């Protein structure tokens, strides 16, 4: 089957600068009817894919002229002339010349902005969870950049990565930042046997947030 | 306008058959075009599955031939997808679409999880800030449910700005999800903020008001 | 009004 390959995997572009994505096929997409059925697709966070380009260069109804498709044979390019925030997401190239139709693996467009430390919030277990016999401590790291960030949990000073669940959002087009949630889950009995609960965020001097059980 | 709406079971057991419906509005599927099915696996990989044309002819991805069937009901303006004997690798987001014949317009997509794990209702916990600015951050923690998805909103959806809902993560057959919301201090607690969670799989709908903490020692 | 491709 025809293999579609894209590069780069992720592209970090400053707002206003052009962005170009590359796409390659394992064999020529020029059909015997003369046309080349190479297509581009855009998937914004949390949304369904939308048609962007067909027949190499033709724009789907509604797409700005900022987007330019080009190429032939087995080499194609998608150019975004003046990148805007809402352009962020995943771009796919795919072929319809050969059967079965096949898709590229995608390229993520991220907006490059100035580095930003997270706003950190810590939350002790809720009375509702505690009463049920469980204990989760939650740490929110909001509006940081770049995406690569590290969180250390410390219980009575001792570091603990066991029972920790981390989860990042996709990039927010509003401020081009990321956010992430870290949840440390213990038994209520373990929780009630220690005093200090601290989460520390260090970012690609930690931002620290802490509470003490015996103060709640 | 032309809109496509997918529907069907969100959870199917291995070896069972998968069945999806795409309801088309604003255009008759007998008039023209090809009506497609496409799926996206976890990790973003897209795969064309097949189509049924306006004339009723079908075309299938050779990888799926002995498993897949696409049919239609012209009286309900619907077309259907069926995969017999699914496995966990069929877990994906399924999209209906249409084109002439290459897909040009996509549906909203519907998640199908293929798994043996048991449907489980979520526990929902309010996260109130510690006693220790111009803005304040509240949270909601949703644990121990299956399968995805849950629908989490703040004040039934009236609260939209400053909300961050973090993708669910699976551990030991159960999902954990969380959400944060940041508002001005003139907003809360002077006005009630409630986390609302819906889990269709278990017919669960629960609310949890965020109550300020008492004073610290 | 979609334009036809080879498959149509
Ligand atoms: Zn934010
Ligand atoms: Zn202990
Ligand atoms: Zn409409």
């Amino acid at each position: 089957d025809v293999v579609m390959t894209q590069t780069p995997l992720s592209l970090s572009v400053t707002l206003g600068q052009p962005a170009s994505i590359s796409c390659k096929s394992s064999q020529s997409l020029l059909d015997s009817d003369g046309k080349t059925y190479l297509n581009w697709l855009l998937q914004r966070p949390g949304q369904s894919p939308k048609r962007l380009i067909y027949l190499v260069s033709k724009l789907a109804s509604g797409v700005p002229d900022r987007f330019t498709g080009s190429g032939s044979g087995t080499d194609f390019t998608l150019k975004i002339n003046r990148v805007e925030a809402e352009d962020l997401g995943i771009y796919y190239c795919w072929q319809g010349t050969h059967f079965p139709w096949t898709f590229g693996g995608g390229t993520k467009l991220e907006i490059k902005r100035a580095d930003a430390a997270p706003t950190v919030s810590i939350f002790p277990p809720s009375s509702e969870q505690l009463t049920s016999g469980g204990a989760s401590v939650v740490c929110f790291l909001n509006n940081f950049y770049p995406k690569d960030i590290n969180v250390k949990w410390k219980i009575d000073g001792s570091e603990r990565q066991n029972g920790v669940l981390n989860s990042w959002t996709d990039q927010d087009s509003k401020d081009s930042t990321y956010s992430m949630s870290s949840t440390l889950t213990l038994t209520k009995d373990e929780y009630e046997r220690h005093n200090s609960y601290t989460c520390e965020a260090t970012h690609k001097s930690p931002i620290v947030k802490s509470f003490n059980r015996n103060e709640c | 306008d032309v809109q496509l709406q997918e529907s069907g079971p969100g959870l199917v057991k291995p070896s069972q058959s998968l069945s999806l419906t795409c309801t088309v509005t604003g255009y008759l599927i007998t008039t023209d075009y090809a009506w497609n099915w496409i799926r996206q696996f976890p990790g973003n990989k897209l795969e064309w599955m097949g189509y049924i044309s306006y004339s009723g002819f079908t075309s299938y991805n050779p990888s799926l031939k002995s498993q897949i069937s696409i049919t239609r009901d012209t009286s309900k303006n619907q077309f259907f997808l069926q995969l017999n004997s699914v496995t966990t690798e069929d877990t994906a987001t399924y999209y209906c679409a249409f084109g002439n014949y290459l897909p040009a317009y996509w549906g909203q997509g519907t998640l199908v999880t293929v798994s043996a794990a048991k449907t489980t209702a979520p526990s929902v916990y309010p996260l109130a800030p510690v006693c220790g600015g111009s803005s304040v951050t509240l949270g909601c923690l949703v644990k121990g449910y299956f399968p995805e998805p849950v629908t989490l909103t703040w004040n039934s959806g009236s609260l939209s700005s400053g909300v961050h809902t973090f993708p669910a993560v699976l551990q030991s057959d159960l999902y954990t999800l969380s959400s944060s919301v940041t508002v001005t201090s003139s907003t809360w607690p002077s006005q009630s903020i409630t986390c609302n969670v819906a889990h269709p799989a278990s017919s669960t709908k629960v609310d949890k008001k965020i109550e300020p903490r008492g004073p610290t020692i | 009004l979609l334009e036809l491709d080879k498959w149509a």
